[PDB]
C-alpha cells in the first residue's frame, strides 16, 4: 500500500 | 546570519484511540511557532485559533470541496495510513539489551548500581530493581525514556546502593518485545 | 493509541522546505527536494510501503506560496529565535575496542536553521557521520539528531560543535571516556 | 500509470439505456474524473469521484465508484441525441495531472418518424461538372455504403432537425462528374428500402 | 467563464518553433497542457502553479517549454516541430492548488504538420439546389454544399440564411472522405445538407451562403509554385430563392 499525502490549499485571497 | 526569518509550518495529525475504532483528526497551521487556524474533525469546520487565520478559516469553509475533503480525511487519510504502516509500526518490536555495572569503588563505600536497558522498541518498559530477590521500591535515580531518534530508545536506572560481599543484586525489564521478564545479575 | 504525523514547513528568506512522517515521534520518510524523491528513515519500510514524491511537492509548493501570504499579512513581523539544548550521548554503553556510535542531540530550537560539525581532537570529521531532518516537537519546536559511529579508545576527545541564531556563540558538547 | 476504457465504441437507440466502464489503478488513488466530449467542442466535466462506494448523478447521466478493485461505471438512462460524445476517463494520483482511458465513443441512433426513403436528382448553380444525387428520408435500419467506383463518392447518413417543420430526417449525398453516372444507380452498393422513391 | 485557446487549427511544417497560445480562468491556480494524437490516448505534457512547472512529460523538457508572459495568459512552445507532433492540443485550467477539483479545458488547436508544404491546397466550395421531384414530393427542400480537393484536413463549414449563421435544419459530414483513398497526399471532400421548407426556399428574398474555413499556408511560409498560395482563407458559394 501507498502512503497519502493530506493536499494543502491555498489561503485566502 | 542577521537577516529576519519567517515560518510557516503546517501539521497534518492523525490521532488513534482503541486501534482504529476512534480517529481524531487535525490540520493545525503555525506562523512563527503561533498557530493562525486549524481543522479539528471533533468539531467539523476550520476555526480561527488567531486573527491572522481568521479570511483562512473563513475562505476554507466557504470552499464545499476543501470541507468534504477535511470532513472525510479520518477514512481516506487518517484510517488508510494507519493501515499502511501497522506491520513495521504499530507492530514493532525490537528486544532490549539490558547490562548491570557499577560506577567503580570498595564495598561495606557507597556506589550507583546502573542498569543500562538498550536499543529497545516501542517505549513501554518497566524496569524493577532486586536485592536478594526482594524488590527495592525506592533510591533509584532513572534517565527516564530517550529517544535515539532511529526507531530505538534506551533507559538507565542506577540503583543507590551500599554493597556488602554476598548480595546478588538482579535487575528485572517487563518489555512487549519479551513474554518472559528480562534479568541481568550482579554479586558483590 | 499512536500518533502518525505529516508535518512540512517553508522558511524564507533561506528557501528551505521540509515534508516528512511521523510515528510516535520517529520518522517514517521524508523527502529529499533536492532529488524529488522519498528518503525511508529504515530501509525495510521502502519493502512494505510506497509513497509518490510528488504529493509533498506540489503541499511545498503551496507552502511556499502561503508562506508568503502570511508574512505580508503580518506586518513583515519577523519570528523570534529559540536556542537549542544540545545533548552528547552514546547508543549503547561503552566498551574499549568495541564499535560505538555518539549521538548529539539538538532540541526545543526554531527557526529550523544548524550547522552541527563533529569534532575529534578539535578536529572535524566527516568520515561515518549521519544526520535525521528537523522533527517535529507537540511545542512547535524542533528536534535533529547527528550520528557518529566511532571506535572507543583512551586518547579520543569529541565535541559536537552547534551553531544557532538564538545561541550567542556556538555551543560544544563533550563526550569522552571514563 | 495506466487507465482503460470498455467498449471502445458504443450504439444505442434512442430512448434506452447503456452503461460503459472504466479500468484504473487499484493502488494510490486520490481522484477519478468522468468528462463529455463532443466532436464540435471540448472537454466538459461531468463527475470528480473521490470517495469509494458513492454514486453521483447529473440528470440522466449516473456513475459509481469502486477504489478497491480499480473500476468506475458510467451510466446514461433513456439516451437522447444530445449524448452523443466521447466519454472520457481520467485517474488522478497524488499530483494534479490526469491519466486518461481510450474513452467510449456513444452514438445515439435516432427514431425516425414518418420514413418515405428517396433517392433526388440536385441541380448544379452553376460553376460545377458535379451531379448531386441525395438519398433521404429513410429509417435508421437503412445503411449507407462505400461506392464501387473510384470516380463516385458517398458520404454516411447524418441526420438534421427542421425546427420549422420539427422533424428529423437521415441522410447521403453521391456526386460525379462523370457522363455515365445517375442517381438511379448511385447508391447500388447500399442496402436500400424496396420501396425507395425513384422520380423521373 | 471558459478556457480559450488560438488560434482554432495551425499548419506548420517540420522542424519550425510553434507557440500555442491559451488564456486560463482569471482565479485558476492551476494550468496544464494536454495533447491528443488521432486514434491514440489523451496525454499530459505539462503542470504548471505559481510561476514555476509542476509535473510533466518525459518527452517534455527535451521538446518543449512554458512562458507565462502576464497574469492572464499561458504559452506552450514545441520547440522543434516533428510529424508525430500532429495532435490536438488542450490547455486545462484548475481553480485550487489541492487538485481535488475538475479541470476546465479549452477549445483545443488543432496542429497539422507536414514533411513538405507542396501538397497543401483550398477547398472549392458549391452550392446545388433543391430538386424539384423533392419539392413536390415532401415540400421540404435541401441544399447541398461540397467541399473538395483541400490538404490537409480540419476545415469548418457553415451556413448563413439572410446574413445570420443557422444550425437548424443543418447537418454536415464528421469526417471528411479520402478523394483518393490509395495515397497518403490525398486531398479530401465534404458535404452538409441545409433543409428548409419549400415555402422558404420559394420566396427569392431568401438569400442562402455556404462557406468554409481552411486553414493552411502562412504569410511567411515559402511558395514557390505557379498555382495562388494555398493560405489560411474562407471559400463561399451562394444561391438565392426560386420561385419556380
Ligand atoms: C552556518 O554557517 C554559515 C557560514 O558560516 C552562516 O552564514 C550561517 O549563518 C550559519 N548558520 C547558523 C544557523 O548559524
Ligand atoms: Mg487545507
Ligand atoms: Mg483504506
Amino acid at each position: 500500500r501507498f502512503y497519502k499525502t493530506l493536499r494543502a490549499e491555498q489561503a485566502s485571497q | 546570519d542577521t537577516r529576519p526569518r519567517f515560518l510557516w509550518q503546517p501539521k497534518r495529525e492523525c490521532h488513534f484511540f482503541n486501534g482504529t475504532e476512534r480517529v481524531r483528526f487535525l490540520d493545525r497551521y503555525f506562523y512563527n511557532q503561533e498557530e493562525s487556524v486549524r481543522f479539528d474533525s471533533d468539531v467539523g469546520e476550520f476555526r480561527a485559533v488567531t486573527e491572522l487565520g481568521r479570511p483562512d478559516a473563513e475562505y476554507w469553509n466557504s470552499q464545499k470541496d476543501i470541507l468534504e475533503q477535511a470532513r472525510a480525511a479520518v477514512d481516506t487519510y487518517c484510517r488508510h495510513n494507519y493501515g499502511v504502516g501497522e506491520s513495521f509500526t504499530v507492530q514493532r518490536r525490537v528486544q532490549p539489551k539490558v547490562t548491570v555495572y557499577p560506577s567503580k569503588t570498595q564495598p561495606l563505600h557507597h556506589n550507583l548500581l546502573v542498569c543500562s536497558v538498550s536499543g529497545f522498541y516501542p517505549g513501554s518498559i518497566e524496569v524493577r530493581w532486586f536485592l536478594n530477590g526482594q524488590e527495592e521500591k525506592a533510591g533509584m535515580v532513572s534517565t527516564g525514556l530517550i529517544q535515539n531518534g532511529d526507531w530505538t530508545f534506551q533507559t538507565l536506572v542506577m540503583l543507590e546502593t551500599v554493597p556488602r560481599s554476598g548480595e546478588v543484586y538482579t535487575c528485572q525489564v517487563e518489555h512487549p518485545s519479551v513474554t518472559s521478564p528480562l534479568t541481568v545479575e550482579w554479586r558483590a | 493509541e499512536h500518533v502518525i504525523i505529516q508535518a512540512e514547513f517553508y522558511l524564507n528568506p533561506d528557501q528551505s522546505g521540509e515534508f516528512m512522517f511521523d510515528f510516535d515521534g520517529d520518522e517514517i520518510f521524508h523527502v529529499d527536494m533536492a532529488k524529488k524523491e522519498t528518503v525511508w528513515r529504515l530501509e525495510e519500510f521502502g519493502r512494505f510501503a510506497s509513497f509518490e514524491a510528488q504529493g509533498a511537492l506540489a503541499n511545498i509548493a503551496v507552502d511556499k506560496a502561503n508562506l508568503e501570504i502570511m508574512t505580508k499579512r503580518s506586518n513583515y513581523t519577523p519570528i523570534t529565535n529559540v536556542p537549542p539544548e544540545v545533548t552528547v550521548l552514546t547508543n549503547s554503553p561503552v566498551e574499549l575496542r568495541e564499535p560505538n556510535v555518539l549521538i548529539c542531540f539538538i532540541d526545543k530550537f526554531t527557526p529550523p536553521v544548524v550547522n552541527v560539525t563533529w569534532l575529534r581532537n578539535g578536529k572535524p570529521v566527516t568520515t561515518g557521520v549521519s544526520e535525521t531532518v528537523f522533527l517535529p516537537r507537540e511545542d512547535h519546536l524542533f528536534r535533529k539528531f547527528h550520528y557518529l559511529p566511532f571506535l572507543p579508545s583512551t586518547e579520543d576527545v569529541y565535541d559536537c560543535r552547534v551553531e544557532h541564531w538564538g545561541l550567542d556563540e556556538p555551543l560544544l558538547k563533550h563526550w569522552e571516556f571514563d | 500509470l495506466n487507465v482503460e476504457q470498455s467498449p471502445q465504441s458504443l450504439h444505442v437507440q434512442e430512448g434506452d439505456s447503456t452503461n460503459f466502464t472504466c479500468s484504473f489503478p487499484s493502488s494510490n488513488f486520490y481522484a477519478l474524473h468522468w468528462y463529455r466530449w463532443e466532436t464540435a467542442k471540448s472537454p466538459e466535466a461531468l463527475f470528480v469521484m473521490t470517495l469509494n462506494g458513492d454514486e453521483k448523478k447529473k440528470g440522466r447521466i449516473s456513475a459509481t465508484l469502486n477504489t478497491k478493485e480499480g473500476y468506475s461505471y458510467l451510466y446514461i438512462k433513456g439516451s437522447q441525441p444530445e449524448d452523443s460524445a466521447t466519454y472520457l476517463c481520467a485517474f488522478k494520483a497524488a499530483g494534479n495531472k490526469l491519466t486518461f482511458g481510450g474513452g467510449t465513443r456513444v452514438l445515439v441512433k435516432p427514431n425516425i418518424q414518418n420514413p418515405d426513403p428517396a433517392v433526388y436528382q440536385l441541380r448544379d448553380s452553376k460553376s460545377s461538372d458535379k451531379s448531386v444525387c441525395l438519398f433521404t428520408d429513410f429509417d435508421s435500419q437503412t445503411n449507407v455504403s462505400q461506392s464501387k467506383d473510384s470516380d463516385v463518392y458517398i458520404t454516411d447518413k447524418c441526420v438534421l432537425d427542421m425546427r420549422s417543420m420539427d422533424f428529423k430526417s437521415n441522410s447521403a449525398v453521391a456526386w460525379s462528374n462523370k457522363s455515365d453516372f445517375a442517381c438511379a444507380n448511385a447508391f447500388n452498393n447500399s442496402i436500400i428500402p424496396e420501396d425507395t422513391f425513384f422520380p423521373s | 467563464p471558459e478556457v480559450t485557446q488560438t488560434p482554432s487549427h495551425q499548419v506548420t511544417q517540420m522542424g519550425q518553433e510553434v507557440i500555442l497560445r491559451c488564456v486560463p480562468i482569471s482565479n485558476h491556480l492551476y494550468f496544464y497542457w494536454y495533447r491528443q494524437i488521432l486514434g491514440q490516448k489523451v496525454e499530459f505534457l505539462v503542470s504548471f502553479y505559481n510561476n514555476e512547472i509542476s509535473e510533466k512529460s518525459e518527452i517534455f523538457d527535451d521538446q518543449f517549454s512554458v512562458e507565462r508572459p502576464d497574469g492572464s495568459n499561458f504559452t506552450l512552445k514545441i520547440r522543434s516541430t516533428k510529424l508525430e507532433d500532429s495532435a490536438m492540443y488542450f490547455c486545462a485550467s484548475s481553480r485550487l492548488a489541492g487538485g481535488m477539483d475538475e479541470q476546465f479545458f479549452g477549445p483545443g488547436t488543432r496542429l497539422t504538420v507536414l514533411e513538405d508544404l507542396k501538397n497543401v491546397f483550398p477547398p472549392e466550395v458549391a452550392v446545388f439546389e433543391p430538386s424539384e421531384a423533392e419539392i413536390s414530393h415532401t415540400q421540404k427542400a435541401t441544399l447541398v454544399c461540397l467541399a473538395t480537393g483541400f490538404y490537409p484536413d480540419h476545415v469548418e463549414l457553415s451556413w448563413w440564411v439572410n446574413g445570420k449563421e443557422v444550425h437548424s435544419g443543418v447537418c454536415t459530414d464528421p469526417q471528411p472522405l479520402k478523394e483518393q483513398p490509395a495515397l497518403n497526399d490525398s486531398r479530401y471532400a465534404l458535404s452538409s445538407r441545409l433543409r428548409v421548407s419549400a415555402t422558404f426556399w420559394q420566396n427569392p428574398r431568401n438569400h442562402f451562403r455556404c462557406q468554409v474555413q481552411f486553414y493552411g499556408l502562412s504569410e511567411n511560409d515559402e511558395w514557390t509554385q505557379d498555382r495562388a498560395k494555398p493560405v489560411t482563407q474562407i471559400v463561399s458559394a451562394e444561391a438565392w430563392g426560386r420561385a419556380d
